[PDB]
DNA sequence: GCGTCCTTCGGAAGAGATTCAGA
DNA sequence: TCTGAATCTCTTCCAGCACACATCAGGACGC
RNA sequence: GAUGUGUGCU
């Protein structure tokens, strides 16, 4: 049919082409007999019939008379439905300018001239006259001429010279312009003028210029002449209950638009005086505005309510637009939508439908057998029959319904797993029933909330349902490599509840032959589900090539677990029920029992899992009373330890020590510990205090405890919920994200204060206030995650490179948070890996290491894999299989032809949302750490203490004097095992290469106010530091001691600015001192806020502190406050003080000395130097005047920016820290995300890429353009005998690249859609249709999935 | 918000340096607003409407 | 008798070629007359053709040479 | 509730939204996402191209249906056309091509 | 009457319907006497004690 | 009952236009 | 006095689905 | 058809 979509200017002529008739009069339907006017807005003749295949005056009656024109009316009787596509138009008295192209900012109109905007939009409202056609005088073609300037040069100068006002003046400017001159005028310029503020605005019209004169377009196109207007059947005037009509906004404007014109053509008709002509032409042209774009202007105007009508941009742009309310979304047939109950009797293939439901659904269904057995002859007869309900009806739905998969969809469909497909089933009532193990992948609570169903109709769409969105093929989450079928809630309890262990029982010592007999023993009740016996079991194990070998043992098992195993299938070990089965340990089960067995195995299993968790938490009777909750009876000790200390606290603060900021980040310091310490001791006097008799005397086992049971099962509860019904609630946040200074002290099992519950409100609201109104800004996250990866799909099998990036397993402040084998695991390797057994390769290049492969480099213990990665793939227009890994919802590789650009960003997009409407289940308590301040290093091993400069305190001690350091403890093998990040100016008791005892402590300092530190003892002069003129100084009369604190950039003096505080380090002779290494002198910068206690020229030591600042570390440290982090990162926002990096290598030195601040020139020893930098005197230089300084290396500290990182450390280390960053936040919560998605979408983030050089290659300079365009042209010139353009990775951001996407009609539907279309037009570009959402507008196969192929031969067959 | 004059604030996020400005209203039960503010460089300019 | 299909993606290991050709086998069956290599017991046309998938007694290279053959034997009943 | 062919807008030819208004439920722009996801293209294409949006398709899947034959001929939305027609309103000229 | 869910008491921290369901047990059992006590006719002695 | 008509009040960030300073 | 860096100023964006109710459609002026 | 208010689940 077609395959593009071009976007171009509208020239007079082809809008008349558009147009059929002419439009000259505002009268709609004639309130009376429901016709349309002669000459209105709505007209048979001008666009078409009212009704289908009549005349309007009534002439012609049927299709017997189709294609003859009317001869009294003069219309055509022809279908009504060509009413929406059959156009008109106006014919403007006077010209009106188009705001699209005048107000867009940039403004084309504006720089298309070089003339300001102001001008521009001063003439075009009639306020100053503007030259055309200067000739003979001394002004310009451009000069703007005010009202009185106008009448001096009218009035010395009216001959021939014209100066014209208004569009009329625009179009003459417009039109008697030429491209090619000033296009080359331009290209001089450029090549002679060296600035280059000049340089990028002239360039930036030379794009326009060179826009134009490629397409067709022309500029005088720019500004309207006629005015087409939109078909009646798109505005249409609904008859209401009576004789008003619908107030339609178009119909409205349209009428003011021709009222205007018809005004101003009687005017011109009359000669009417100049300046009500002027005025009227103002009067033309903002209704056109309005008319337009309303609102782009100052005033919106309104037609009733006051209310700002829309135009028809805000329907095609925003949330209420076309394209994200019609076109990316519809309301669909074939669907219904009910409340949901349980019904655990069901299977995971199958839901449950009312019996009432179905019938409206499968309608057609009904229609077409009946029909096929004849038990109906006609449509109507089988439709009657139909609504009344007979008995052969409800017969015949039986069988439609037997195969006839559905999708079951709630209302927030965040991730994959929110369209599942399931084999209905007819039962009475009028509730969806849901099978409960998809219910924790559903986000589907039974507390009200309404799913929505739909009927595949075509067999195609029936055949995916069944293999692809079928929930038996959807226990992978794709996440990560977890199931995502996880019993919860009620399973959890049973099972842990059966499998469980106490020392008693009716029968304890007993011998079973099986599981049989032991559940025949339970049944009857002649020993008890915790017995302690020994079964004889036979557990398979598959040893062999895929055949079970058997084996009998006598193991000492439960009766419980014995009566579990008999649902277990036939090849796992019997090591995984013989525990405490809790919900990770299940979870685990699960995932071995998929990956050892397969699919079927797997969910006949969780079936059985299903019923007996139900049926022994049913016979369980794990009830919760108000005796079960104990309190423990050492928390009022503890909260009066932490009254006393923070009562110390308060003499702390007052006399000076600390200040508010201080006290407030200590006082939180001290509730948070005192908060952890009543929970652990809570939970031991819950979870072991239990007493019972082996048939002697007492002893001590797990407690049996409901709320210990429901706590430590993990079916639902944490530490927080149960911690706050016995103990200690502890300390909850305000909605901004500040935490409370005051802790209640009450627990809900003995009950709150009329007070507690006041200060307890204030964490209440937070939860609900931040789940409401910011889910918001996390569903935008994962809406333009979306957007930005849309057209990234699988498309080849291998690219076949050596490419990769380095894979290590982080340890960054505690235990190994995520090791080898949850990192690499599913991702082909880049290359042979090497073992510890050196010379000798463990791994081939190319083989997508399973779970086998991931035990066999837990074995050899090696530490670091070269993988493929999906960001370094070599593929055009996607990414290869290999560069990916597995599909993380199978068990073996993905399948060539899969949008996996759409499951990574949902995956990435919905931890945020999901977990930010998760916060007021906990309550609204804060969560803040305990902010530890020492090291307790614990495993034995020696210390690689990387990047540390050190220096000798006066005790003798190590203290660190930089600031990006970081202690890894490793063991005596040598492979890496702990890493801890010691702070700026921090005490170490030991260093480096001394074997390290497990168990002592090493490092110390505190935890607020990290202190500026001196290299060089001596006497400080207070330099630069004048009371009340930059720093606030307090003195005590009495004893005269100055402890100052300094100010900001904010509350300083505006003149004393340029002040800048520091303290300069002197000898007794006030002569200059010298940095270890270096003859700069000691000049220690003061930050803001930095209070000193001392004197000038006191005598110190060398390594002591100076100066104090404090950092208020405070936040509630969620995920609704502290995920602005991930948007940052994935927006590619600059921090603000960026540190400043090695650009080139080479020897370091300084050049010219303070041009304004400092200077610093890098020169290599071979090549050439034109290297110049400016710094600022806010940041130190961590380098000197005579060291060698390689690229990348940081030349001052601070935050990395990621766009340097990327232009000089390359694509692998900049990605290798995005990954890090977004894993190390979303870890902060407990998420699990496969680190796959994340390089996903910063693959999508490197598709600019600017040119350095031209080459032999076609593109300009300067121009930025796709880079696998630039990587095609080059592998095509390296062909032949030419030479390759040179290019540089620039990375833009998620919204910045995604609206500068190839096919506009993406960034059109995303966001700023007149801006993006408004750039079409003037570009004339040609949509190719090579993504997701634009076939998803068109309404083609996508191809993503299954439409590939079709795909691939439509492409293929031309 | 009650009729009378109000002294707003304006904390933090103006002016990307922290320097708080200082921002008077005088909001009336039926009239004109008459915000009086200051200015990043230390000038008080008056504004209505 | 049906509740999934990896013995079918196992037998063609592409998960999204065995949703066309088994939508194409079962538009050939159902519209037309052509009868199912599988006795059927009751069942929708897609797991009748989805259990031709699983015996492995189909693909889509037996599916597009029988219908070459069908094809050139009626063209050459026309004689 | 549960909704059959039924009624449909004037504006755009798409089912009407609400349950006193014999309307269906709205596959959103969240909802697409979630098909492209699993990469079942054929559904997706009936749920915004033949079983909502367009006129002549959207009969002829219903005769399909009520003719023992289930098989789906997609033509173009007419949100698509509305579209179209909307954008060439201005001083836009938006095409197809050949 | 109805058999409710165990576990809606702790994830969500509403304990004191714990306590109602407790008292509303007691309440129903001074009901219950006073109902045994009514059914077979004592003199209001007895009932004006309890 | 007909019938025709001419208030302010967000805030986080990006971009494009001014001002500053500074050598 | 030209030209970068800082500041001023204008525009864009802000979750999804569903349900219920109400009003409203020129309303002012002449006939 | 659009606005206004209230409400449910996230
Ligand atoms: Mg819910
Ligand atoms: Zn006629
Ligand atoms: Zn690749």
């Amino acid at each position: 049919e077609f395959d593009a979509i071009k976007i171009a200017l509208a020239s007079p002529d082809m809008i008349r082409s558009w147009s059929f008739g002419e439009v000259k009069k505002p009268e709609t339907i004639n309130y009376r007999t429901f016709k349309p006017e002669r000459d209105g807005l709505f007209c048979a003749r001008i666009f078409g019939p009212v009704k289908d295949y009549e005349c309007l005056c009534g002439k012609y009656k049927r299709l017997k008379h189709r294609g003859v024109i009317c001869e009294k009316c003069g219309v055509e009787v022809t279908q009504t439905k060509v009413r929406r596509e059959r156009m008109g138009h106006i014919e403007l008295a006077s010209p009106t300018a188009h705001i699209w192209f005048l107000k867009s900012l940039p403004s084309r109109i504006g720089l298309l001239l070089d003339m300001p905007l102001r001008d521009i939009e001063r003439v075009l409202y009639f306020e100053s006259y503007v030259v055309i056609e200067g000739g003979m005088t001394n002004l310009e073609r451009q000069q703007i001429l005010t009202e009185e300037q106008y009448l001096d040069a009218l009035e010395e100068f009216g001959d021939e010279f014209d100066a014209k006002m208004g569009a009329e003046a625009i179009q003459a400017l417009l039109k008697s312009m030429d491209l090619e001159q000033e296009c080359e005028q331009l290209r001089e310029e450029l090549n002679e003028t060296n600035s280059e503020t000049k340089r990028k605005k002239l360039t930036k019209r030379i794009k326009l210029l060179e826009a134009f004169v490629q397409s067709g377009n022309k500029p005088e196109w720019m500004i309207l002449t006629v005015l087409p207007v939109l078909p009646p059947d798109l505005r249409p005037l609904v008859p209401l209950d009576g004789g008003r009509f619908a107030t339609s906004d178009l119909n409205d404007l349209y009428r003011r638009v021709i009222n205007r014109n018809n005004r101003l053509k009687r005017l011109l008709d009359l000669a009417a005086p100049d300046i009500i002509v002027r005025n009227e032409k103002r009067m033309l042209q903002e209704a056109v505005d309005a008319l337009l774009d309303n609102g782009r202007r100052g005033r919106a105007i309104t037609g009733s309510n006051k209310r700002p009508l829309k135009s028809l941009a805000d329907m095609i742009k925003g949330k209420q637009g076309r394209f994200r309310q019609n076109l990316l979304g519809k309301r669909v047939d074939y669907s219904g939508r009910s409340v949901i109950t349980v019904g655990p009797y069901l299977r995971l293939h199958q839901c449950g439908l009312p019996k009432k439901m179905a019938l409206e659904l499968f309608k057609p269904f009904i229609y077409g057998k009946l029909e096929l057995r004849g038990l109906a002859t006609t449509i109507k007869a089988a439709k009657k029959m139909v609504e009344r309900e007979e008995a052969v009806v409800w017969d015949i739905l039986d069988e439609v319904i037997r195969e006839h998969p559905v999708l079951l969809n709630r209302a927030p469909t965040l991730h994959r797993l929110g369209i599942q497909a399931f084999e209905p089933v007819l039962i009475e009532g009028k509730a969806i029933q849901l099978h409960p193990l998809v219910c924790a992948a559903y986000n589907a609570d039974f507390d009200g909330d309404q799913m929505a169903v739909h009927v595949p109709l075509t067999l195609e769409a029936q055949l995916e349902a069944r293999a692809l969105m079928m929930s038996t093929n959807n226990i992978l989450s794709p996440a990560n490599g977890e199931p995502i079928i996880v019993p919860s809630q009620d399973v959890v309890l049973g099972l842990y509840y059966m499998t469980r262990d106490c020392v008693n029982a009716k029968g304890e010592g007993m011998v079973l032959t099986g599981p049989k007999e032991a559940e025949r023993l339970y049944r009857s009740g002649l020993a008890s589900l915790h017995a302690r016996v020994k079964v004889r079991i036979t557990e398979y194990e598959k040893d062999a090539n895929g055949e079970l070998v058997a084996k009998t043992s006598l193991k000492d098992t439960t009766v419980g677990r014995a009566i579990l195993w008999m649902i277990v299938p036939k090849g796992l070990p019997y090591s995984i029920v013989n525990q405490a089965l809790g919900k990770k340990a299940i979870s685990k089960m699960l995932n071995t029992c998929y990956r050892i067995l397969g699919l079927k195995p797997t969910v006949i299993f969780a079936d059985q899992i299903m019923y007996t968790g139900f049926a022994y938490a049913a016979r369980s009777g794990a009830s919760v009373g108000i005796d079960d909750m104990v309190i423990p009876e050492k928390k009022h000790e503890i909260i009066s330890e932490a009254e006393a200390e923070v009562a110390e606290i308060q003499e702390q603060f007052q006399s000076g020590l600390v200040t508010a900021g201080e006290r407030y980040n200590k006082v939180i310091d001290i509730w948070a510990a005192a908060n952890d310490r009543v929970s652990k001791a809570m939970m031991d006097n819950l979870q072991t205090e239990t007493v019972i008799n082996r048939d002697g005397q007492e002893e001590k086992q797990v407690s049996f405890n409901s709320i210990y049971m429901m706590a430590d099962s993990g079916a639902r509860g944490s530490a927080a919920q149960i911690r706050q019904l016995a103990g200690m609630r502890g300390l909850m946040a305000k909605p901004d994200g500040s935490i409370i200074e005051t802790p209640i002290t009450a627990n809900f099992r003995e009950g709150l204060n009329v007070l507690q519950y006041f200060i307890s409100t204030h964490g209440a609201r937070k939860g609900l206030a931040d789940t409401a109104l910011k889910t918001a800004n996390s569903g935008y996250l994962t809406r333009r995650l979306v957007d930005v990866a849309q057209d990234l799909v699988v498309t080849e099998d291998d690219c076949g490179t050596h490419e990769g990036i380095m894979m290590t397993p982080v340890i960054e402040g505690g235990d190994v948070k995520e090791p080898l084998r949850d990192r690499v695991l599913g991702r082909v390797t880049a290359e042979d890996v090497l073992k510890p057994g050196t010379a000798d390769i463990l791994v081939p290049r190319n083989t997508l290491l399973h779970e086998q492969w991931c035990d066999l480099l837990e074995e050899n213990s090696v530490d670091a894999v070269k993988v493929r990665s999906v960001v370094s793939c070599d593929t055009d227009f996607g990414v290869c299989a290999h560069c990916y890994g597995r599909d993380l919802a199978r068990g073996h590789i993905i399948n060539k032809g899969e949008a996996i650009g759409v499951i990574a960003a949902q995956s990435i997009g919905e931890p945020g949302t999901q977990l930010t409407m998760r916060t007021f289940h906990i309550g609204g308590a804060a969560s803040r750490a305990a902010a530890e301040s020492s090291i307790q290093v614990k495993n034995k091993g020696s210390i690689k203490l990387s990047n540390v400069k050190s220096v000798v305190n006066s005790s003798g001690k190590l203290v660190i004097t930089s600031r990006n350091t970081e202690l890894k403890l490793i063991d005596e093998f040598g492979r890496t095992k702990e890493s801890y990040k010691v702070p700026y100016g921090a005490v170490l008791a030991k260093g480096d290469g001394e074997q390290v005892a497990g168990g002592e402590t090493v490092a110390n300092w505190d935890p607020h106010t990290m202190p500026v530190i001196t290299e060089v003892s001596g006497f400080v002069r207070f330099t630069d530091m004048i009371d009340g003129q930059t720093i606030t100084r307090q003195t005590d009369e009495l004893t005269g001691l100055s402890s100052l604190v300094v100010l900001d950039s904010a509350e300083r003096t505006a003149g004393g600015k340029d002040l800048r505080p520091a303290l300069k380090i002197v000898d007794a002779q006030g002569n200059d001192v010298l940095i270890p290494g270096t003859d700069m002198p000691a000049q220690y910068f003061l930050p803001g806020k930095a209070i000193v206690q001392l004197e000038d020229g006191v005598q110190i030591s060398s390594g002591d502190t100076l100066a104090r600042i404090p950092q208020e570390s405070g936040g509630t440290k969620d995920i609704t406050g502290g995920l602005p982090r991930v948007a940052d990162l994935f927006e590619a926002r600059r921090p603000k003080e960026p540190a400043i990096l090695a650009e080139i290598s080479g020897i370091v030195s300084f050049g010219k000395e303070t041009k304004g601040k400092r200077r610093l020139v890098i020169t290599p020893v071979d090549g050439s130097d034109p290297y110049e930098e400016m710094i600022p005197k806010w940041r130190q230089l961590n380098v000197f005047e005579g060291e060698r300084v390689e690229r990348g290396d940081v030349i001052s500290d601070g935050p990395e920016a990621p766009h340097d990182i990327l232009r000089l450390r390359g694509v692998h280390a900049v990605t290798r820290y995005i990954v890090n960053e977004v894993q190390d936040v979303y870890r902060l919560q407990g998420v699990k995300i496969n680190d796959k998605h994340i390089e996903v979408i910063v693959r999508q983030m490197l598709r600019k890429a600017t040119i350095v050089n031209a080459g032999s290659s076609d593109f300009l300079e300067g121009e930025q353009v796709e880079y696998s365009r630039v990587k095609i042209a080059n592998r095509e010139l390296e062909a032949n005998g030419k030479v390759g353009a040179t290019y540089s990775r620039d990375l833009l951001g998620i919204t910045k690249a995604s609206l500068a996407t190839e096919s506009f009609i993406s960034a059109a539907s995303f966001q700023e859609t007149t801006r993006v279309l408004t750039e079409a037009a003037v570009a004339g570009k040609r949509d190719e249709l090579r993504g997701l959402k634009e076939n998803v507008i068109v309404g083609r196969l996508i191809p993503a999935g299954t439409g590939y192929a079709y795909h691939q031969d439509r492409m293929r067959r031309r | 918000r009650s009729p009378g004059v109000f002294f707003d604030s304006d904390k933090g996020k103006t002016h990307s340096s922290g320097k708080v400005l200082y921002n008077a209203r005088i909001i009336p039960y039926r009239g004109s607003w008459l915000d009086f503010e200051f200015d990043p460089k230390d000038n008080l300019f008056v504004r209505i409407d | 008798a049906r509740v999934t299909v990896q013995d079918a993606v196992e037998k063609i290991g592409n998960r999204f070629d065995l949703v066309l050709v088994a939508a194409r086998r079962a538009r050939q069956m159902q519209v037309g007359g052509k009868d199912p290599l599988v006795p059927e017991e009751n069942d929708k046309t897609t797991v009748i053709a989805l259990r031709e998938i699983e015996e492995g007694l189909i693909n889509n290279q037996i599916l597009d040479v029988r219908e070459r053959q069908e094809q050139q034997e009626q063209e050459a009943a026309e004689l | 509730h549960a909704r059959s062919t039924g009624s449909y807008s004037l504006v755009t030819q798409q089912p009407l939204g609400g349950k006193a208004q014999f309307g269906g439920q709205r596959f959103g722009e969240m909802e697409v996402w979630a098909l492209e996801a699993y990469g079942a293209a054929y559904t997706l294409q009936e749920m915004l191209t033949v079983k909502s949006d367009d006129v002549n398709g959207r009969t002829k899947m219903y005769k399909n249906i009520v003719d023992g034959n289930h098989q789906m001929e997609p033509g173009m939305p007419e949100s698509f056309n509305v579209l179209l027609k909307e954008i060439r309103s201005l001083g836009i000229n938006i095409e197809l091509e050949d | 009457d109805i058999v409710l869910n165990p576990l809606g008491v702790p994830s969500r921290m509403n304990i004191g319907q714990i306590l109602e369901t407790h008292l509303g047990m007691a309440a129903k059992g001074i009901g219950d006497k006073i109902n045994a006590m009514l059914k077979q006719q004592q003199e209001v002695a007895k009932l004006r004690e309890f």
